[PDB]
């Protein structure tokens, strides 16, 4: 079951998600976050990730699509090996925290 | 005045142009260039120009010089009028040998010679059938004398004009030669239906319906009897074969004449802008729209001193086609005569460009414009880009004609309701609706009585005497005998069957009043009308024909007798059927249409009336035993032997005080059995008296308009000829009896059977659907064993039940069977047997062979060479792959070979790559079913579970497997597919998207 | 009478066929409208006693009674005109281009999310309204389901459903063999079970949305006793390879709307309150403690590297997977399905002898299909 | 034609088709057929004439269907 403090979390994601309000993250949107963040994703690698996350081939994601996403169950070895390269994104001054 | 000035110039223009070529004596116009041969549509679309300029000068009358031009213009068209029809009563007797048994050996010739009237080539080196030319000439002379022009002239004539209608209203089941007169695209010698000649026919018919031909001053003895059935049977093929051009052609510019001012013979306006649409797509070029796609006329190859071209037409006559102006000038009449003004200026515009002025600057249309020899890679990469130039006819009379009727139409100084005095502008008008009168009649005093005290108010028989009511066939007997001429060789119409909408009208003969029951009740000619439902039933389907078209005038009557027949047993009370139907009638609906109940004589005040003014004034041993044996079955077994061995006409010599032939004893066997309604040996005294179902033709002809084909009889390889055209009746009955051999019930129940699918057709057209060809010895073959399945009895004892049942339930079982509805390996025979298939399965075989090498069946092979001869629209291709299929005679390997076929072009679909090489099919089902034997081995299956096909080695699990899901046999196909396609590949995998 | 009908409505081409009932479109002459007329006989063409004719007319009026009673929906069928003749019943409805949902499922095979979403919900609208007017349809069927232009389903076939009072169970057996709950089976063992209900209609529900979602009915089996004993016991699977990639919720909606106990059956409110057919569209309540602030933060950033991952995770054609089984392609799977069923889509109408769940076959052709 | 005077009219009018009414032949065929070839009386004053204007003639025009009711010639309806 979900919580109304996860509901603010996945809407307040979809809203940051997006410069401009219009209810699609946008490819433009997410190719200038993943810039920013230090990612330069292939254009093809990009319509194959906006082809597999849609359910169709409308090439716009909502954010019950998103909703979705977010709560698929990556089990164990996913989870672990999810946070330790969240921790070395994080983690790119030479400290080790 | 100005317009005097402007009529003075189109004149001067006319005399200058087509006048100029006038032919004295004769008042035939020669066919431009230097040919000295006269074509009657020719000259026919021709002098329309000269009709209507002097329709226009005949308004400024008043002056001698007007009147006097008038008059030498109306003279001018009159005498080319009847030179036209000297011409054609010089082939009276080909007319009267064309009236039996359509063939092309037998209608005039079409190309007619210049002055002295005489023919100009055989009856073997040109095409002689063209019903288009003779029934736009018959239109156009009804037009002319409604005008107020007089034309014919003579009671001979009279009678010649009614036997070419006689002649020509048998278009819409028979093929010809076309407008362009060589057939389809391929002249081969053949010939098939067109579209622009049915529907030219029935305009024809409909103009000429009463129109009196001797003008205002004519009498009863010279007007023309036509009948609506044949009208109406022509506006339903029309209708059901007016999505393309034919059953060849996938659109042709000749359908702008059907559905434009000539002859104004469509309905439904959306089928008519579709068809507009679609040929402006289509057709459509930077000098006019070309006559129809892949045409080699007129080109800078295929060796012009030549005729029927072989087939290697793949792209040598492909995006260079002709274009010729006289479809601009239909589609600027088209834009003028409705209510359309900026197309015709737009239209007027586009075709000033392509004019090419001539002597003394004279505008002059060309025939066509070719494409040089030089410059034709060009235009087959770039269509529509290269420059044609002119070529052919230069001063082309119909084109020049049909502009100039144009230009005046455009420039007001002629009306619409001119050229058209029989008001054929308003036939696409929606008919708001039609109520229709029936009639009951008691045939003695206790049916009445019967039907009294049930609450239903009849007259008997009697009591109406100055109405008389008869069956049809005295009203064919009758009808037979009209344009009847002694001197001129003449037989008058033949013995036709008539329609419900025929018998419904009210005829006037001897001053008296007759009414004729409709042709369905008369239980003589077939045993049809004996069962009850099928009685109510098929009445149903009538009433709601006769509701829907009506294209007659006045209110209709429908008569209908209650006879001995239909009683309960008891003979006491009419049955629940029946009673139900009058019931329902009576509250004002019946099926789809709106009824009242009423009194003839009350009928008679507004209705539709015709007056006929035509009609005024051991054997000893064997007779012994047939005579003294029981069980009835054998009795007439014994009599179709005795009528075999010696009983054709010999008089059997069974009573003493009369001599009563073999013919007589059939009949009174056959009115005994009757009356005990028992179906058991109906059906050989119907094979022994060879009865047959009336409008067969008519039946075959409206299965064969939807692209159908139809084989008679089990199917082995020799016989079993398949049917593609209209055949008629005594041809088809030959060909039935052929087929049907010694098993003579074979023939009845084939008959029952077609008629069925036939009636099936027209009210639901969505169960025949996906299917391409229709075997009734396979039908037969299937509902025998259905039967016999259900029965789980021997094939002797499904035959007899099924000569046993009614026909209602031949016609439920067969509903039943064509819906498809009451395991798999049942289902799957079924399929097969009857050999459905997907829509887009034509269209996935040609990609597949477009992509592949070929296909091998396990025997002969399919070359891929054939997908540039042939197009996935063509009926040609889709017959070649029907019969490579076919030589399997298993169904369910069938449907196996359906399903790899389909699962290959799904694996082409997913795969990029070209095969190069032939793939074999049998060796996939057989991968298939080894593994899926290997995988029942590893499962735990046993022996008996493993089983193996007598004749054919596929397990029974296999047919029994349902298509899809996880252990389906989708997926054993497609890993057999693939299998095999990684074994024809060069050590790896090309399958990438 | 009959002849206001007939100078009123124009009869036209036949657009549907039931048991005894004949439909077809009607235009409406004072407005030139494109309405649907039903005719339905009363003799059945003298083939049975007049009994079966005052049944037909009794059901007949019950029908036209409530279907006036609920005149006005939007969602609901309207009756716009009712006639009645001596031999024959006049009735004017609205007519839809569309047509039912069988032929668009069965056109499609299995339906989008928002489609279904909609679906279910609309459904939902209309029973609950029905509850809220005491009335119990309990024939919710794919074929009696039709469609418009706008997607939009409207319930039709009211000749069925009666009106209902507190306190009183009905006790008919009927219905489509696979779409009954336990209580009916209950009910006519003997007489132990007292009548009908109302869950009657949430296990239709039920059954309807896992006919659209899995593309089968849940229950089916080529024996009636086999088929109507697995229904009694309630012992209904999801499938494997089918119903892995699907979001939560739809399983716990139908899990919770195929419970075999009418009383922990989830009732229509409860269902509308779900947070599948629950929407937002803007708010500024959403304040807290900083601690909230920073589980957003981490969810998004969780949520985020999530994401980073979907086109790493995707897996190549695997040519070599195929050979071995085609199943493990999604988009092959689902392109195989509907050619099987473009190929076979002839033989998809009402009845429970044939069927979607005929197409598919899950179980293995073995030896062990033997044991029953 | 409205009312019951319906049937008087239709009887006139099949009187008048038959040929003969009251003692009297007719005949019925289009007004365009019975025009040509008749002799026609010439009216040249109008062309003499010296007004400056000529004037000008109303004839009788086609009635157009009303757009508020919409009476398609229903039946009598006594
Ligand atoms: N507006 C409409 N347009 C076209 N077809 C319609 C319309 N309304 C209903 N139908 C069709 O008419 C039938 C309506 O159901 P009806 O009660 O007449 O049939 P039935 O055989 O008794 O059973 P069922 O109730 O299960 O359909 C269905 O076949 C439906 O598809």
């Amino acid at each position: 079951q979900l919580t109304e403090e996860q509901i603010a979390e996945f809407k307040e994601a979809f809203s940051l998600f997006d410069k401009d309000g219009d209810g699609t993250i946008t490819t433009k949107e997410l190719g200038t976050v993943m810039r920013s963040l230090g990612q330069n994703p292939t254009e093809a690698e990009l319509q194959d990730m906006i082809n597999e996350v849609d359910a169709d081939g409308n090439g716009t994601i909502d954010f019950p699509e998103f909703l979705t996403m977010m709560a698929r169950k990556m089990k164990d070895t996913d989870s672990e090996e999810e946070i330790r390269e969240a921790f070395r994104v994080f983690d790119k001054d030479g400290n080790g925290y | 005045s100005n317009s005097g000035v402007r009529l003075d110039g189109y004149a001067r223009l006319v005399q200058q142009t087509i006048l100029c070529h006038q032919n004295p004596v004769t008042g035939l116009l020669p066919a431009s260039y230097d040919q000295k041969d006269a074509w009657v549509r020719d000259n026919v679309y021709s002098i329309l120009a000269v009709w209507g300029l002097g329709l226009a000068y005949r308004k400024n009358a008043d002056r001698d010089e007007d009147k006097a031009k008038a008059y030498e213009l109306e003279q001018s068209v009159v005498k080319l009028m009847r030179g036209l029809l000297h011409c054609m009563i010089r082939q009276v007797d080909k007319v009267e040998s064309f009236k039996y048994s359509q063939s092309t050996k037998d209608s005039l010739h079409a190309k007619y010679n210049t002055k002295t009237c005489a023919t100009v080539v055989g009856d073997d080196q040109w095409g002689h059938l063209q019903l288009d030319a003779t029934s736009v000439y018959l239109l156009f002379l009804a037009q002319m004398t409604a005008s107020g022009l007089h034309i014919i002239h003579s009671l001979d004539e009279v009678n010649f004009i009614q036997n070419l209608v006689f002649y020509i209203e048998a278009a819409y089941k028979t093929a010809d030669f076309g407008i362009w007169e060589r057939g389809d695209k391929t002249n081969q010698g053949i010939s098939e239906l067109n579209a622009s000649s049915v529907g030219m026919a029935k305009a024809a018919l409909e103009a000429l319906d009463e129109l009196d031909l001797f003008g205002v001053k004519g009498g009863p003895q010279s007007v023309i009897h036509v009948l609506a059935d044949e009208v109406q049977h022509c506006q339903s093929i029309l209708n059901s074969l007016l999505p393309r051009a034919s059953t060849s052609k996938e659109v042709d510019a000749s359908l702008l004449s059907v559905v434009s001012f000539p002859a104004f013979a469509v309905e439904d306006s959306q089928l008519v802008e579709l068809t507009k649409q679609e040929i402006i797509t289509k057709l459509q070029g930077r000098y006019g729209c070309c006559r129809f796609l892949r045409d080699g006329y007129k080109t800078p190859k295929e060796d012009p001193n030549r005729l029927y071209y072989e087939p290697a037409e793949l792209k040598l006559f492909e995006n260079i086609e002709c274009e010729w102006p006289l479809f601009w000038t239909y589609f600027i009449l088209d834009g003028v005569f409705s209510g359309n003004a900026e197309q015709v200026q737009e239209y007027k515009e586009a075709l000033e460009a392509v004019l090419i002025k001539g002597k003394n600057g004279v505008p002059l249309l060309p025939e066509l414009y070719s494409v040089p020899p030089d410059r034709v890679d060009e235009e087959y990469q770039n269509p529509h880009t290269v420059d044609r130039v002119p070529m052919g006819k230069l001063p082309h009379m119909w084109g020049q004609s049909l502009y100039i009727l144009g230009s005046l139409m455009a420039e007001g100084f002629l009306a619409p309701g001119e050229i058209d005095p029989l008001n054929r502008r308003f036939s696409t008008v929606p008919k708001p609706d039609v109520v229709v009168q029936v009639s009951i009649l008691a045939e003695t005093e206790e049916i009445k009585t019967i039907l009294k005290d049930k609450g239903i108010y009849v007259e008997t028989i009697a009591e109406v005497y100055p109405i008389r009511v008869q069956p049809a066939r005295i009203l064919s007997h009758i009808y037979s005998s009209l344009g009847c001429n002694n001197r001129m060789k003449l037989s008058g119409r033949p013995y036709r069957h008539m329609g419900v909408l025929g018998t419904s009208k009210l005829y006037d003969i001897r001053k008296t009043i007759f009414t004729f029951t409709p042709q369905f009740i008369d239980q003589q000619q077939f045993y049809l009308a004996l069962d009850n439902k099928m009685i109510v039933e098929m009445l149903r389907t009538d009433l709601s024909y006769l509701c829907s078209r009506w294209r007659m005038t006045g209110q209709p009557t429908i008569t209908f007798p209650i006879s001995h027949s239909m009683l309960d047993e008891d003979g006491t009370s009419l049955n629940s059927s029946i009673l139900a139907a009058l019931r329902k009638m009576q509250d004002g609906y019946f099926g789809g249409a709106r009824v009242q109940t009423g009194k003839l004589s009350e009928f008679l005040t507004t209705s539709c009336c015709t007056h006929l003014s035509f009609m005024d004034p051991d054997f000893k041993a064997l007779v012994l035993q047939l005579k003294e044996t029981s069980s009835l079955q054998e009795q007439a077994d014994i009599l179709y032997m005795l009528y075999t061995m010696k009983g054709p006409d010999w008089n059997t010599e069974l009573y003493n005080e009369r001599s009563a032939t073999v013919r007589e004893l059939l009949t009174e066997l056959y009115g005994k059995v009757g009356e005990i309604r028992h179906w058991g040996l109906i059906r050989y005294i119907s094979g022994i008296l060879r009865k047959k179902v009336e409008a067969l033709d008519e039946a075959c002809t409206d299965l064969l308009s939807h692209q159908k084909h139809l084989t008679v009889g089990l199917p082995p390889e020799p016989r079993e000829k398949t049917i593609s055209a209209p055949l008629p009746y005594e041809a088809l009955t030959q060909l039935i009896d052929e087929a049907s051999e010694g098993d003579m019930s074979i023939s009845i129940l084939t008959q029952e059977i077609m008629v069925y699918l036939a009636m099936y057709m027209r009210t639901q057209p969505g169960l025949f659907a996906e299917m391409f060809r229709l075997r009734i010895g396979l039908i037969i073959q299937v509902m025998a064993t259905e039967l016999a399945h259900s029965l789980r009895c021997s094939a002797e004892e499904a035959t007899e039940g099924l000569m046993n049942l009614s026909p209602s339930a031949m016609k439920n079982l067969l509903h039943h069977i064509l819906s498809g509805k009451e395991q798999w390996q049942r289902r799957r025979r079924l399929d097969g047997a009857l050999n459905r298939v997907p829509v887009g399965f034509y269209q996935k075989v040609w990609k597949v062979l477009q992509k592949c090498h070929g296909l091998s069946v396990e025997g002969f092979v399919l070359p891929s060479s054939t997908t540039r001869e042939m197009t996935p629209g063509e009926i040609k291709f889709s017959v070649h792959v029907e019969s490579v299929l076919n030589r399997v005679p298993q169904p369910e390997y069938r449907q196996l070979l359906v399903e790899a076929i389909l699962v290959l072009t799904m694996l082409a679909d997913i795969e990029i790559h070209s095969i190069g090489s032939i793939i074999a099919v049998e060796k996939i089902v057989h991968i298939a079913n080894d593994l899926f034997l290997q995988e029942q081995k590893t499962l735990g299956a046993d022996d008996t579970m493993l089983a193996k096909d007598p004749a054919s080695g596929i397990c029974t699990l296999l047919y029994d497997s349902a298509p899809s899901g996880r252990f389906g046999t989708m997926t054993y196909l497609s890993k057999a597919a693939a299998t095999y396609v990684q074994e024809f590949l060069p050590h790896s995998i090309c399958a990438m998207q | 009478s009959a002849q206001d009908f007939y100078e009123n409505y124009e009869p036209k081409e036949i657009l549907g066929r039931g048991v005894s009932s004949v439909v077809r479109r009607c235009i409406h002459k004072p407005t030139s409208q494109e309405y649907a007329v039903k005719v339905i006989d009363v003799t059945g063409g003298g083939s049975f006693s007049p009994e079966e004719v005052r049944e037909l007319r009794e059901a007949t009026l019950k029908e036209v009674d409530i279907l006036r009673k609920v005149s006005g929906h939007p969602n609901i069928i309207q009756l716009k005109d009712t006639y009645e003749t001596n031999t024959f019943f006049f009735l004017v409805f609205d007519l839809m281009k569309r047509g039912e949902l069988f032929d668009y499922l069965t056109e499609k095979v299995t339906l989008s999310e928002k489609e279904t979403r909609k679906i279910m919900r609309a459904l939902l609208e209309v029973i609950c309204t029905l509850h809220k007017l005491n009335i119990v349809h309990r024939d919710l069927k794919p074929e009696n389901i039709l469609l418009d232009d706008n997607m939009n389903i409207k319930l039709t076939d009211f000749g069925f459903s009666c009106q209902l009072e507190p306190g009183e169970r009905l006790r008919e057996v009927c219905g489509t063999p696979s779409y009954l709950a336990p209580e009916i089976i209950e009910c006519s063992m003997n007489e132990d079970h007292p009548g009908y209900g109302k869950e009657v209609d949430m296990w239709s529900t039920g059954v309807i949305m896992y006919t659209l979602l899995a593309g089968s009915p849940p229950f089916w089996h080529r024996k009636q006793m086999l088929m109507l004993r697995m229904i009694m016991s309630g012992n209904y699977q999801f499938g494997s390879p089918e119903w892995d990639d699907y979001s939560d919720t739809v399983k716990d909606l139908v899990s919770r709307f195929l419970v075999v106990q009418p009383q922990n059956r989830y009732t229509a409110e409860e269902a509308l309150a779900h947070p599948f057919f629950q929407q937002y569209l803007v708010e500024e309540v959403r304040h807290f403690s900083p601690r909230g602030k920073f589980k957003v933060i981490a969810l998004t950033v969780l949520a985020s590297v999530r994401i980073y991952y979907q086109y790493r995770r995707v897996k190549p054609v695997t040519r070599e997977i195929v050979i071995r089984d085609p199943y493990a392609l999604r988009p092959l799977r689902r392109l195989i399905d509907a050619y099987a069923f473009r190929i076979y889509g002839h033989w998809v109408k009402k009845g429970q002898q044939q069927n979607r769940a005929a197409l598919f076959e899950n179980t293995p052709k073995a030896v062990l299909l033997s044991l029953a | 034609i409205r009312g019951s005077r319906f049937n008087p009219i239709l009887d006139m009018l099949a009187a008048l088709k038959k040929g003969i009414i009251g003692g009297v032949k007719v005949h019925v065929d289009r007004l365009q057929t019975l025009i040509s070839g008749a002799v026609v009386e010439q009216l040249d004053f109008l062309r003499i004439s010296d007004t400056e204007e000529l004037p000008e003639f109303k004839s009788f025009e086609e009635l157009e269907p009303p757009k508020h009711s919409k009476v398609k010639r229903q039946s009598s309806t006594p």
